[PDB]
RNA sequence: UGGAGGUAAAGCUACUGAAUGUAUGAUGGCGCCACCUAGGCGUACUGAAUACAAUUAAACUCUGAAUGCCAUUUAUUUUA
RNA sequence: CGGUCGCCUCCUAAAAGGUAACGGAGGCGUACAAAGGUACCUUCAGUACGGUUGGAAAUCGUAUGUAGAGUGUAAUGGUGUAAGGGUGCUUGACUGUGAGACAUACAGGUCGAACAGGUGAGAAAUCAGGUCAUAGUGAUCCGGUGGUCCAGUAUGGAAUGG
RNA sequence: UUUGGUGCCCAUGUCGCUGUGGAAACACCUGGUUCCAUUUCGAACCCAGCAGUUAAGCACAGUGGAGCCGAAUGUAGCUGCAGUGAGAAUAGGAAAGCACCAAGC
């Protein structure tokens, strides 16, 4: 479980995710990066899933690098209350993830290997993924 | 609230003219400055006064 | 006086010895200081008055005291309850009280062999530390209950320290 | 650390800056520059930021008790028709040449 | 049934003073008026305008009012008042 | 037409918090021998500090618009 | 039932100003005869090398650094030759006023040139009507206290009022 | 025109590195007995003297090291799909500039 371990202030504005990627638009460290094509919010939870898959499916050879990571938290009220009357406590952590962002990235593993442990990352995320390779 | 402040009175016609505020705790000395007095038209010395 | 032989000799020495061909670009010794740091005034043992007398009493010029400019709960010595004292002496006291070490008291230490192998700075100053301040002849046996030592320091106007090792060494310091 | 001499720059700095800040009348100000072999004087019209007359030891006279700087500049400064100054001791303090300086400066028909 | 709630801790807050700009520039003023509110020197006073102990830059004489740039990169704000050709 | 401003956006070896990797590796912890104290050995790890690459922010800012605003110019209109 | 009830600062507040909610964070019900006013002088904290007691860390000199220091206190804004630290002298922590503006439903609040009296600091210009700024407080009635070029139920006083 | 002083400008003005010069000037320097002064001291302030100095400050030439500045294109946001146009990044500039005064020129 990916969590910052202390932040300033416990209960911070939504961010939307509505834009065009301000920063990772492009993979950076590896050969192969997946995508995203729908801004969205990707808790701890789903990064947690999405890097045991792309491990367990990467074998004891190649390396993944992690883009995102939950830095800004989320409410959520408790159950059968009112409305009003205060802010809810905080329960989960959530990275925002705009439309086009590089988040996860493999390396030195071959090609149909790794464009099939993107695949079986990028089922466990709610965004529309997509397969990006590296410039030159 | 705390009733801190103090009345200054001139000593040559002892009217009671000008106000200050002062802390006892600290200083206990009586205030003796010497300001402007409406009736006396000059600068006295004024000293504190209950 | 001490100063009689570094303007009589020393200039023209120093400038042969380096190829310099202005008559000062030899260093000259340009200031020395005293501290001890009395750190036993906790609140009042003795309130540093011997400090200051004994002080006074080695060199000319009048001691001063220091503020504490930190807040230490360690002990109790924060913002405040000045510590130490300071001489910072200079002019005809500067050279002579400087002599007055060399020729008198450091053949009045426990142990005198050397030192100013690493005391250098690097950048043209020089230290010297004493662990009692009783060895020194302008004293009595009488003192403060605890006796301590001296801080000094030889600063010249110059960065390069061979250049104060060149200084100290037409001096005539214990090397 | 300080040079003696962009430290008496910096203490004249202090000075201009109040002055420039206070002068609400369009007083000219009369600055002395001194120098350990002689000193010098020059009359800066602010709101212009020109300079109305001036004095020297260099007026061929000799090394700086010469208070000759301040009734020569006096003059000239009469013949403006200002005589209503305010001082600037640059660095300096008003004490010694410079106090000697101002004294003849105001007792030959200025105002300051 | 109802549910378990209170204690919010953070409903206060303290009233708006108006601070900011009150003559733009082009105005022509009269000594006394206040040109600019502000809370520490936002603003600098330049040439024939005071600074009244609230901080406040406020005019001493007639003129057109102007703001100005100045400081170690030209990100201070002055401000200052011109006289008319009299 | 001139001007106040610190948003959208952007950026983070330009500070504050959060924070990914590679290189150098301190602080340490696992062992470890001498020695009973001052300490050495390689550290599957936590990562001081720095470099290089890359990130996030309503209460982060070295930077930063358009619209809107204030006042003024010119033309026209209205006596509110 | 619980919580809150006035005032102050930030964010929300959408780059003027304003702008609600049982929206998000926090403070005040002051403190200082010097932490006021003025003249003069002086300008970081931190880190590295160097040094008896003395230690991670007291102090000492040296450089380095561009503010991470300080600024009585909450947060913000501003301020490195300042509005910060030291010193000498004082008490303008004045009286009587107030053109012209700000923001305002009213009440109230805020800023202030300039003028007269008599002062303090200073060679002088100048500065000073409390503090770097923003809170630090509560109407009217009733009654009391001090001064008085006010009246005093026929007159002189007094009581009682002003 | 060059030297010195100084105001305006706030780094394309700095920080530093290598050399050149000091007649007149600017500092250094020499003394502290005087006016004056250090939380202590002729360090500094302040006097009165210029024997020696180009060492250092000051100025001048070269230095593309850090720091600083930064075009065009393209892009993001905007405001009724065209005009508006940044930030970051980059080529690259850059060893300051504007005046007045006194000297010898
Ligand atoms: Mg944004
Ligand atoms: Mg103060
Ligand atoms: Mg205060
Ligand atoms: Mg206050
Ligand atoms: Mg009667
Ligand atoms: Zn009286």
């Amino acid at each position: 479980m990916l969590q910052p371990k202390r932040t300033k202030y416990r209960k911070p504005h939504n961010v939307s995710y509505e834009g065009k990627a301000k920063g990772n638009s492009y993979v950076a460290f590896g050969e192969y990066g997946l995508v995203a094509t729908k801004g969205n919010w990707i808790d701890a939870r789903a990064i947690e899933s999405a890097r045991i898959a792309i491990s367990k499916c990467l074998g004891k050879t190649g390396k993944m690098w992690i883009r995102i990571f939950p830095h800004m938290s989320k409410t959520k009220k408790p159950l059968e209350v009112r409305m009003g009357s205060g802010k809810g406590n905080p329960e989960f952590w959530v990275a925002v993830v705009k439309q086009g962002t590089v988040m996860f990235e493999v390396a030195n593993i071959p090609e149909s290997q790794m464009i099939k442990a993107l695949t079986r990352a990028g089922h466990k995320l709610p965004v529309t993924w997509k397969i990006l390779k590296r410039e030159e | 609230a705390v009733k801190r402040s103090t009345r200054l009175g001139c000593n040559d016609c002892r009217e009671i003219n000008y106000l200050t505020f002062k802390n006892v705790k600290k200083n206990p000395e009586k205030l003796a400055l010497n300001k402007f007095c409406s009736r006396c038209r000059k600068v006295v010395v004024h000293k504190e006064v209950k | 006086n001490l100063k009689a032989h570094y303007q009589k000799t020393i200039a023209k020495e120093l400038q042969k010895s380096f190829a310099f061909s202005s008559i000062m670009q030899v260093p000259r010794l340009e200031k020395i200081v005293i501290n001890m740091g009395v750190g036993d005034a906790i609140r009042d043992s003795k309130f540093l008055e011997s400090a200051l007398n004994e002080l006074h009493l080695i060199s000319g010029q009048k001691p001063v005291a220091t503020k504490a400019k930190n807040a230490i709960s360690t002990y109790k010595l924060r913002a405040g309850q000045l510590i130490g004292c300071k001489v910072t002496l200079r002019g005809e006291r500067m050279w002579a009280f400087l002599e007055k070490l060399i020729y008198v008291a450091l053949p009045r230490v426990r142990d005198f062999r050397g030192l100013s192998l690493k005391s250098f700075d690097g950048r043209g100053n020089y230290t010297i530390g004493i662990k009692e301040q009783i060895i020194f002849p302008e004293i009595v046996y009488d003192d403060i209950k605890r006796i301590r030592g001296f801080d000094v320091t030889l600063v010249t106007s110059t960065n390069k320290d061979s250049e104060a090792l060149a200084l100290l060494r037409a001096l005539n310091l214990p090397l | 650390m300080k040079t003696r001499t962009e430290q008496r720059r910096l203490r004249h700095k202090r000075i201009v800056k109040k002055i420039r800040a206070t002068n609400h009348d369009n007083r000219v100000v009369l600055m002395v520059i001194k120098s350990l072999n002689h000193i010098s004087v020059q009359a800066w019209d602010f709101s212009q930021n020109i300079v109305l007359a001036s004095s020297s030891s260099l007026a061929l006279k000799l090394k700086n008790n010469a208070k000759l700087v301040g009734q020569d500049i006096a003059d000239k400064l009469v013949k403006l028709k200002l005589t209503n100054v305010v001082f600037d001791t640059g660095g300096s303090k008003y004490h010694g040449r410079i106090a000697a300086l101002a004294e003849a400066a105001r007792e030959r028909g200025l105002n300051f | 049934s109802k549910k378990g709630v209170g204690s919010t801790k953070n409903g206060r807050d303290s009233h708006a003073k108006r601070l900011g700009a009150k003559k733009a520039d082009g105005q022509m003023i009269r000594t006394g008026q206040i040109i600019y509110r502000q809370r520490g020197t936002r603003v600098y006073p330049g040439v024939n305008v005071g600074l009244g102990s609230d901080d406040t830059l406020f005019a001493l004489s007639d003129g057109l009012v102007k703001y100005q740039k100045f400081g170690p990169k030209q990100g201070k704000t002055r401000v200052s008042v011109v006289k008319h050709k009299l």
